[PDB]
RNA sequence: UUAAGUUAGAAAGGGCGCACGGUGGAUGCCUUGGCACUAGGAGCCGAUGAAGGACGGGACGAACACCGAUAUGCUUCGGGGA
RNA sequence: CCGAUAGUGAACCAGUACCGUGAGGGAAAGGUGAAAAGCACCCCGGAAGGGGAGUGAAAGAGAUCCUGAAACCGUGUGCCU
RNA sequence: AACAGUGGUAGGAGAGCGUUCUAAGGGCUGUGAAGCCAGACCGGAAGGACUGGUGGAGCGCUUAGAAGUGAGAAUGCCGGUAUGAGUAGCGAAAGAGGGGUGAGAAUCCCCUCCACCGAAUGCCUAAGGUUUCCUGAGGAAGGCUCGUCCGCUCAGGGUUAGU
RNA sequence: CGCGAGCUGGGUUCAGAACGUCGUGAGACAGUUCGGUCCCUAUCCGUCGCGGGCGCAGGAAAUUUGAGAGGAGCUGUCCUU
RNA sequence: AAGAUGAUCAGGUUGAUAGGUCUGAGGUGGAAGUGUGGCGACACAUGGAGCUGACAGAUACUAAUCGAUCGAGGACUUAAC
C-alpha cells in the first residue's frame, strides 16, 4: 500500500531545505556539522 | 524440510551417474552427408528418400 | 485419443482453424511435432468434405475454414479453395492426404519443428 | 598437437560438461557433426573452438587435419560473474552468473 | 563329454597417490599515502561582503585541478634559461 | 610507527557511491614492463576469445597486468573397489 | 656414577621454541634473495636444514634488547568458494501462419487471420521522474530465457506562447 | 496419555473485552464468557513403486522350481433334522 | 491393453502399428436445401433423415525410410568317461 516518500518538490524544500536551516540557531548548527564534516550535498 | 547435513564429494558425484546425456541416433543421407541423424530431414541438402525438399 | 496440446478446449478450436486454413494457403506448414501430427487428423476430415461438394457440405467444412482470401488477383476464399482446386485432384487417392515429414529440432526451446505437406 | 582455449564466454560449466562428455575421444568427422545435433543450446560455442581448433593445425601445423584425434577437452570455471536479485519479504538471493574456460587439445592419430 | 569344485577379471561410476591446469587474491617485497612527534614561524578571515558552495570557462561535449563574462587567465616586479 | 583486512573512514576523483523523508550511517577499490616497446601481419571466429608471427629478460607478463597458496572446480591417471 | 621417581583438570614453579623490529661485525644474493609449491632428512617438542621447480629483489646467523610476539572453536569480522542442485522459482492474462532482416529467430520487423479491456488495459494532464522522446549504429553488461530487439549502450537530434 | 516438517484449534494459557469475587489501586483467579496470522521447495535413514549397471565361468530366447516374503483368516439369520 | 520418464506390449513395407477412407456399431435424435399448408410465429414431406472423440472390420492411401551401435570363442584341480 501507501509508502512513506510520498514525493513533494515543496514540502521537501520547505522542512529540510536550506533557508529553513539558516533559519533557527539549531538550524545552523545542522548547517555547521554538514560543514565541518564536508559533505558534498549541504542540507536535501 | 532443511537438507541436515551436507553432501560430500563423493555422493555429489554419484548422481552425476545417469545425469549424462546421451548420443543422437545418427547416419548419413545417400545424397550429401555428414551426417544426418535418424530418420528426420537434414539441414545439410534436405533430400530424405531422396525428395529435395528444401 | 486427442491430444490436449496445452490449450483450453476452445483454444484448441481457435487452434486448429487456423492451421487447417493455413495449409490452403500455404500447401505446406512447419508447426511443431504435435501440431503436425494431430493435424493430419482433422484435415483429411476436411478434405474428405471437399470432395463432395454440396451445398450441405460446404456449409460442414466452414466451421473449421476462416475467412481469408487465398489467392490473390482471382479473390479466392480458402473455402474456394478446397471444392475447385483441392478436390479436383484427389479422385485418385482415398486417405493419407497430407504426408508428414519429421525436421529437426528448434534452437529457442528444442521443440522437434515438423513438415506437413499434402499429397 | 594443437590447442584452442574459449577464456570467458558466460555459460555455466555443469552445462558444458555435458555437452563436452560426447567429444572426448571422438574424431573430427565423429564430433563435428555430433556437437550440431544434441542440440543443447551450449554447443555451438563449442563447436566454435572445435572448428576453431582444427584450423589452428590446420595453418600453423598442417597435422593432416582430417585424421585427428580428440585428446583433452577440459572445462574449468572461470571469472565469475555475481549479481542480486531482489525477492519477496525483504531477502534479496544471489545469481551466480557463471563462467567457463574450454579448452580442446586437439592431436594426431 | 559330464559331474563335483577353487579363484582371477570386469568399472556405469567412485576411493586414495601423483602429474598438469582453472577461479580465488595471500604470504612476499614495494609505496602514491597515512599515524605519532620535535625545533621554529603562524595563530584569524568578514559590509572594500567572508568560510563554504551553484552556474560557468579549454580548439575537445564528462570529470579532476586552476580560474571568473578580462573566466585553462591579465598586468607589473624579481628568479629562471629551451 | 604502519606497509593496503595495517595505518585517518579515504595511498585509489571519499565523506564519493550507495542506505535514510531527515539529523545521520557510510564502504570497497594499491603494483604490466626498465620504457608501451601495449602484440604490425597471417589463420579460425559475426564479434569478443584464441593459434602462429614479432616486442622485450620474461607474453606462463598481454589488461585484476609481479608473487600466486587453500577451500573449490577440473582432466588424465598407478593401485583398490 | 649409584639409588629412587616420571597419569593428571583448576592452579604454582622451571626450561625452551617461534615471529617482527632495533643495536656489534660477519655473512649470502643476478653464478638468483624473500615467499610459494614438492620430497622418503635431523632434534624432546615448539620446530629447523638440504635438493628440485616457480619466483625476480632482497635476506638470514650469533649475541643481547624492545614487542600490535603464536588461531580451531567469540550464533566473532571481511572476502572467496561449496552444499541443497541443475533443484524450487522463471512474477496472473492466446496466439498462429507466411515473408523479410541477420552468421544465428518462436521471442526482432512487416502483413494477414484470431483473441482480451472497452466507467478500463482508451485520451489529457496533475503529484513525481529528469531524458526514459526521435533517428542512426551496436549488443558484452540490466532484461528472471534467447535475442538482429528495448525504457540497455553509444553518436547526433529533440520542448518556440502578450491570450 | 501413537500420529501438527500428515490436518483441524473447539478449551486451556498472548494482547481486546466483559461478570462474580478479592484488593485502597494497578490488576488478580485451575471461577465463568465472545473474539483471537498453526511457517518449511525432503539432505540422509526409512517406507512404496519404477528404472540403469554388474554378477550368475561363453553369449542368447522361453518356461520354471521354491528356500523365503506377504494377503486372506469375521460371522448372523432361516428351514429341516 | 501399458505409462511420470525410463520400462512393458502391439509393430516396423512377405506391413494392419497408428491416422485417414470406406462398411458398421452405439450416441443425437428429423440436417441443410427444396416444395407444400399457414398473413404470420410454425408444422408437414423428401427421410430413423442429417451429424458423429478415442468403439469395431476391411483398405498401403499416408507416416513406421535409410542405416548405425552392442554382443560370444567358453580358466583350471580332481572323479567317471
Amino acid at each position: 500500500m501507501k509508502r512513506t516518500f510520498q514525493p513533494n518538490n515543496r514540502k521537501r524544500s520547505k522542512v529540510h531545505g536550506f533557508r529553513s536551516r539558516m533559519s533557527s540557531k539549531n538550524g545552523r548548527l545542522v548547517l555547521a556539522r554538514r560543514r565541518r564534516k564536508g559533505r558534498k550535498v549541504l542540507s536535501a | 524440510a532443511v537438507p541436515f547435513r551436507r553432501t560430500s564429494k563423493m555422493k555429489k558425484r554419484l548422481r552425476r551417474t545417469h545425469f549424462k546425456l546421451n548420443v543422437p541416433g545418427m547416419t548419413e543421407c545417400p545424397s550429401c552427408g555428414e551426417m544426418k541423424l535418424s530418420h528426420r530431414v537434414c539441414k545439410a541438402c534436405g533430400s530424405y528418400n531422396g525428395k529435395d525438399i528444401n | 485419443s486427442y491430444r490436449k496440446l496445452g490449450r483450453t478446449s476452445a483454444q484448441r478450436k481457435a487452434m486448429l482453424r487456423d492451421l487447417t486454413t493455413d495449409l490452403i494457403i500455404n500447401e505446406r506448414i512447419e508447426t511443431t511435432e504435435t501440431r503436425a501430427k494431430e493435424l493430419r487428423s482433422v484435415v483429411e476430415k476436411m478434405i474428405t468434405l471437399g470432395k463432395r461438394g454440396d451445398l450441405h457440405a460446404r456449409r460442414q467444412a466452414a466451421a473449421y475454414i476462416r475467412n481469408e482470401v487465398a489467392n490473390e488477383e482471382n479473390n479466392q476464399d480458402a473455402l474456394q479453395k478446397l471444392f475447385s482446386d483441392i478436390a479436383t485432384r484427389y479422385e485418385e487417392r482415398q486417405g493419407g492426404y497430407t504426408r508428414i515429414m519429421k525436421l529437426g529440432p528448434r534452437r529457442g526451446d528444442g521443440a522437434p519443428m515438423a513438415i506437413i505437406e499434402l499429397v | 598437437q594443437a590447442k584452442a582455449v574459449a577464456r570467458t564466454v558466460r555459460i555455466a560449466p555443469r552445462k558444458a560438461r555435458l555437452v563436452m562428455d560426447l567429444i572426448r575421444g571422438k574424431q573430427v568427422g565423429e564430433a563435428v557433426s555430433i556437437l550440431n545435433l544434441t542440440p543443447r543450446a551450449a554447443s555451438p560455442i563449442i563447436e566454435k573452438v572445435l572448428k576453431s581448433a582444427i584450423a589452428n593445425a590446420e595453418h600453423n601445423y598442417e597435422m593432416d587435419a582430417n585424421n585427428l584425434v580428440i585428446s583433452q577437452a577440459f572445462v574449468d570455471e572461470g571469472p565469475t560473474l555475481k549479481r542480486f536479485r531482489p525477492r519477496a519479504m525483504g531477502r534479496a538471493s544471489q545469481i551466480n552468473k557463471r563462467t567457463s574456460h574450454i579448452t580442446i587439445v586437439v592431436s594426431e592419430k
